[PDB]
């Protein structure tokens, strides 16, 4: 999945690779901006530990760290506007279909967005979570739980869910996300039959802005009967 | 080392065939070029690889048809799928074959894979809230095409509702906003030539 | 195969006059393997400043290599090359003379 | 007078741990590079040497010759373990290309094991010479299973190679259609007899090889001229010697001929 790094200019960001790669000769560095064509801005040399940049970078812009083995982090001085954007890394792999030739496989992204605003302190996913409803279980026979988060910024945000025991990505829709004075919000629900209205089940949400960094979980009890 | 890739948007039916055009300047006599699809969630996942030296390269319901002379690299997805809709990027190789190598690529194609025909069925209404924001739980529907309107006693924020697919083919759309009468609110579905009501479902 | 011996050729760049600065120039050619040993001499004495061309080889793949140093062609002094090779078992001087 | 690429290679391996790999590029007669083993790069010997390739395209390059040496090595070491090889190995590769008008463009690719043909390309793979020491074969065998080596081996010579001869060529025209006026001179040949007595035709100083001398006594050129090989000067030019033997009577009043590129039409003559 892909992650979110939000920075003020004059500052600087870390964008980590995503890639794991075992024998690494070269680690490209590709920024996609909304509307232009994926470019590369340079590539390691990881036996000479060297960057590469391509024609009218200025040297110092960019540099990628290697804090340990098989790990690589780009980083960039003095921020500004223009560099926000999405940023992969990539390596020549061949690869998940095993073929004689490279072809360039490329990493989840880091999407870069350069602030200036900070105009709210908490951009964390406000949660507004819904009631199961009791009506749709007498009728139907299925059980639906809605969760809207709202006024976090930025508009990266993903998510999964499971069953508490087992490790199941249940199978929920989302609403396109939309802009809300300076921040924004995104919707999604899940519908489930009463084969399975039993067992518990949780609401995972990844995002940037996390209390202590690890991921909220949001815990939804099941279904009950009632007359 | 110039690409372009002209088409903007493209719409095709499920099960039908799309030709992603593109076109190429290179300086290199021998290179590769290599078809990319990206998906909303911004990952990078190639999908075929074609070569000046070669055939007409062939993967899956993946096809290049490249004219060397005219430097057209035309990618074709035979039997369309609906997770086939993404953005499809055309890289070429300078010149691809060495793991120093860059990839020049276009701008991006975007397929939107229509669904097909449905048989008309009604939109199944449900009541669902907490505490100031209250929205309808929509339930399958065809057509989606809903022009659904907000007539309420104390309406504060409009919101707008999703159109997608579903496994079985006809979606279920989500229209929220925060209402201050936790009461009740009133809001009507529209099935084309008829706005069916939603009190008389619970 | 060892047993290409080398082919020794010395002569100079310029016509021979006695005074006038000139180039003598030695081309050692068709040999196997590459390891050979070559010295511009005068009178016996090796020139310290003796320059070459890079090694390099024929279709046949034996090797080819020139030898060169500026030097003032005088009655007096004689000018050779001792080329030394795994092709034989003493060193082969070749002197250059002024005329053929 | 043709203009091929010929990039030679000598990769001597001494022991197993002593190893020197050397090589250069020849435009025609002229060498256009050099690509020393103390060197991480390939020396461009004049100012046309990159061609028409960009920095970053002659990088490209740079980067094959630099995995390929490195590889060559680890993979004759390879061999030679394998196959039981006594070590004083020398190796030497002659590859490149020439092109013809038509864009038609003929490439090679061959390797030599101690002065003698061991295998070459031949359009997708390698294949052992007619005299072929067996060894060869299995090593064929390990060769032809790398698709990839086969592949980028096919685009140097297929692709890039006419790429950068076409390229040399435009750039170097200055050069390699250069013209060099040579300069003659009559001298005294030892006696290999009595009364016989051999007569020597100096040459030197032509840039263009191709040329063409011949004793004469009028307008009727005398055969028995034996001359020597064309040898080269530092100086960029060419040198060439002729012998001719003669019964010391037939050589009062003795002309020469000789034909080149420099000279506007009218030969240089020489007399006695
Ligand atoms: C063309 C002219 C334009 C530019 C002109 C510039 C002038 C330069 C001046 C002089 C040059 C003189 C050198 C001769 C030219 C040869 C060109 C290099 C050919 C490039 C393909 C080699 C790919 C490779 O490096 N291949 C390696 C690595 O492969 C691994 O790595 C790759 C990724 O890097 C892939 O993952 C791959 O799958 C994997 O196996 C091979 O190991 C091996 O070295 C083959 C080399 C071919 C030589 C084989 C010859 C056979 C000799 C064996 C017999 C030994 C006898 C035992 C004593
Ligand atoms: C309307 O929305 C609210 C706001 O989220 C709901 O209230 C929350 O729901 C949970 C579970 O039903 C309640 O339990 C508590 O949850 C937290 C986890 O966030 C946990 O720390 C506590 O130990 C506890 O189990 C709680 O009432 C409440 N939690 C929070 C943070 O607001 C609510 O379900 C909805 N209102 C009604 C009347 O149902
Ligand atoms: C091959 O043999 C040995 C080791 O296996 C080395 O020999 C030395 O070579 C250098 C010059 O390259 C000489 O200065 C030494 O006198 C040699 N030392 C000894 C102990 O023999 C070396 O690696 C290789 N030698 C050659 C000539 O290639
Ligand atoms: C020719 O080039 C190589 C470049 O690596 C030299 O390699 C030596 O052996 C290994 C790798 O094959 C290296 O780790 C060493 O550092 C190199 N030895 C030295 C003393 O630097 C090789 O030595 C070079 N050949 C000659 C004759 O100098
Ligand atoms: C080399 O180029 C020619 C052009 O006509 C082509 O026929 C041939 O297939 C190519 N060979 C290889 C090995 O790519
Ligand atoms: O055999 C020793 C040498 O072999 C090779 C390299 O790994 C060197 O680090 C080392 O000097
Ligand atoms: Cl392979
Ligand atoms: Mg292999």
């Amino acid at each position: 999945g892909t992650k979110s790094v939000t920075r003020p200019t004059r500052s600087s960001a870390e964008i980590t690779c995503d890639l794991t790669v075992i024998n690494a000769f070269y680690i490209h560095w590709y920024l996609h901006q909304e509307g232009k064509a994926p470019q590369r801005l340079l590539y390691y040399d990881v036996s000479n530990s060297k960057d590469v940049l391509e024609s009218g970078l200025s040297p110092g812009k960019y540099y990628t760290h290697t804090p340990r083995r098989w790990s690589w982090i780009l980083i960039l001085r003095n921020l500004i506007e223009n560099d926000s954007g999405v940023y992969y890394c990539a390596t020549w792999d061949r690869g998940n279909p095993k073929t004689h030739y490279y072809k360039k496989l490329f990493g989840s992204g880091t999407t870069l967005v350069v602030t200036d605003k900070q105009l709210d302190a908490d951009v964390s996913p406000k949660p507004t979570i819904f009631l199961p409803s009791i009506a749709e279980t007498k009728l139907q026979k299925a059980g639906t739980y809605l969760c809207l988060l709202e006024k976090f910024f930025p508009d990266v945000i993903k998510i999964h869910w499971q069953e508490k025991k087992s490790n199941t990505i249940l199978g929920s829709q989302e609403g396109n996300t939309m802009k809300t004075n300076d921040t924004y919000m995104k919707f999604s629900w899940l519908t489930v039959p009463e084969e399975s209205l039993d067992k518990e089940h949780r609401c995972i949400v990844r995002h940037e802005n996390n209390k202590n960094g690890v991921d909220q979980e949001i815990i939804f009890p099941p279904i009950k009967t009632d007359v | 080392q110039k690409v372009t890739q002209a088409q903007s948007s493209v719409s095709m039916p499920v099960r039908k065939a799309v030709t992603l055009n593109c076109l190429y300047e290179t300086s290199w006599w021998s290179y590769y070029i290599f078809w990319y699809k990206q998906l909303p969630s911004k990952e990078m996942i190639f999908l075929i690889r074609q070569g000046s030296d070669e055939q007409n390269a062939k993967s899956g319901r993946y096809s290049v048809n490249f004219k060397k002379a005219a430097k057209s690299v035309a990618l074709t997805i035979s039997a369309l799928q609906l997770e086939d809709s993404a953005k499809y990027f055309c890289a070429l190789g300078d010149p691809g074959g060495l793991n120093t190598d860059k990839l020049i690529f276009g701008k991006g194609t975007r397929v939107t894979v229509e669904p097909r025909s449905q048989p008309h069925t009604k939109p199944s209404v449900f009541v669902m809230k907490n505490g100031t924001n209250v929205a309808c739980l929509v339930k399958e529907f065809y057509p989606k095409d809903i022009r659904i309107n907000l007539v309420s006693s104390k309406k504060i924020t409009e919101f707008d509702p999703a159109i997608v697919i579903s496994p079985s083919g006809k979606y279920n759309a989500v229209k929220l906003g925060k209402y201050e009468d936790s009461n009740s609110v009133t809001c009507s579905v529209q099935h084309d030539n008829k706005t069916v009501h939603s009190t008389d479902f619970e | 195969m060892i047993q290409r011996t080398p082919k020794i050729q010395v002569y100079s760049r310029h016509p021979a006059e006695n005074g006038k600065s000139n180039f003598l120039n030695c081309y050692v050619s068709g040999f196997h393997p590459s390891d050979i040993e070559v010295d511009l001499l005068k009178n016996g004495e090796r020139i310290e400043k003796v320059e070459h061309s890079d090694l390099s080889f024929s279709k046949d793949w034996s090797f080819y290599l020139l030898y060169y140093t500026e030097f003032t062609p005088t009655e007096k002094d004689e000018y050779a090359c001792r080329v030394n090779h795994v092709t034989l078992s003493q060193p082969k001087i070749v002197k250059w003379d002024r005329d053929m | 007078r043709l203009f091929p690429l010929r990039c030679l290679q000598i990769s001597s391996f001494a022991n197993s741990s002593w190893t020197r790999t050397d090589g250069l590029a020849w435009l025609g007669e002229l060498q256009t590079h050099s690509w020393s083993n103390d060197s991480d790069t390939v020396r461009s010997l004049k100012p046309w040497s990159q061609g028409t390739f960009s920095d970053q395209q002659w990088e490209t390059l740079q980067h094959i010759f630099r995995v390929y040496r490195s590889s060559f090595t680890r993979d004759v070491k390879e061999f030679a373990k394998m196959l039981r090889l006594s070590y004083p190995l020398e190796l030497q590769v002659s590859a490149g290309c020439e092109v013809h008008p038509g864009n038609a463009s003929n490439n090679f690719f061959h390797v030599a094991f101690q002065g003698k043909d061991i295998l070459s390309f031949q359009g997708t793979s390698w294949e052992p010479t007619q005299e072929a020491p067996l060894w060869v074969n299995l090593a064929i065998q390990v060769l032809n299973q790398d698709k990839w080596t086969r592949e980028t081996v096919q685009w140097l010579l297929n692709g890039t190679c006419p790429q950068f001869v076409s390229g040399l060529l435009e750039s170097g025209k200055s050069e390699l259609k250069k013209q060099v006026k040579p300069k003659a001179w009559l001298s005294r040949g030892p006696s290999p007899g009595p009364g016989r007595l051999l007569l020597v035709c100096h040459v030197s100083g032509f840039y263009p090889k191709p040329v063409w001398v011949k004793w004469m006594r009028g307008e009727q050129e005398q055969q028995g001229t034996q001359p020597g090989d064309i040898l080269p000067n530092a100086d960029e030019t060419w040198y060439l010697r002729a012998t001719l033997d003669v019964v010391a009577g037939e050589a009062a009043g003795l002309s020469c001929r000789v034909k080149h590129s420099s000279l506007e039409g009218q030969d240089i003559v020489l007399y006695w």
